[PDB]
């Protein structure tokens, strides 16, 4: 990632978690909720590591 | 001391203002903050990180100014965009200039 903290190796293989976060992006606008936090954009954004 | 329109430039960033500090926020952790909009009604200084600076001086005057917006905001955090000062000198007199 380009963070300057963070130095963990995010994996580019299985189901990128790109597509979840549009996955949940979408099911939180439906039910008028906000979207996800820029905290919890990397939480799920970083479950794939090397 | 140098007669600038709006000077930029500080002494030293100054820990109190009217009586009142000013908050401190390191630039990782303002990379986190949702409400940016809120928080920078108010001031804050960020200093955590190298800030690169360029600036221009101009012998007429005018009204110093930034180059592009100061925020840029993303999902994945927060950033400053790059810092280029407009500097001019100042006619102490000059309304329309004083207005803009």
């Amino acid at each position: 990632d380009t963070s300057f903290i963070d130095t963990r190796k995010y994996c580019t293989d299985g189901l990128s978690p790109r597509e979840i976060q549009k996955a949940l992006n979408r099911q939180r606008a439906y039910y008028d909720r906000p979207e996800l936090t820029i905290s919890e954009n990397k939480t799920l954004l970083s479950q794939s590591i090397i | 001391r140098f007669g600038f329109r709006d000077s930029p430039f500080c002494t030293s960033l100054p820990r109190t203002i009217m009586g009142n500090d000013v908050r401190r926020i390191s630039y990782n952790v303002f990379s986190m903050m949702e409400d940016i909009d809120d928080v920078i009604s108010e001031g804050f200084i960020l200093y955590d990180a190298y800030f690169n600076f360029s600036y221009d001086i101009m012998t007429t005057d005018g009204v110093t100014r930034l180059k592009e917006d100061i925020l840029i905001v993303t999902d994945t955090g927060n950033d400053i965009k790059p810092i280029h000062f407009y500097i001019y000198f100042e006619n102490r007199n000059d309304k329309k200039l004083r207005y803009e």
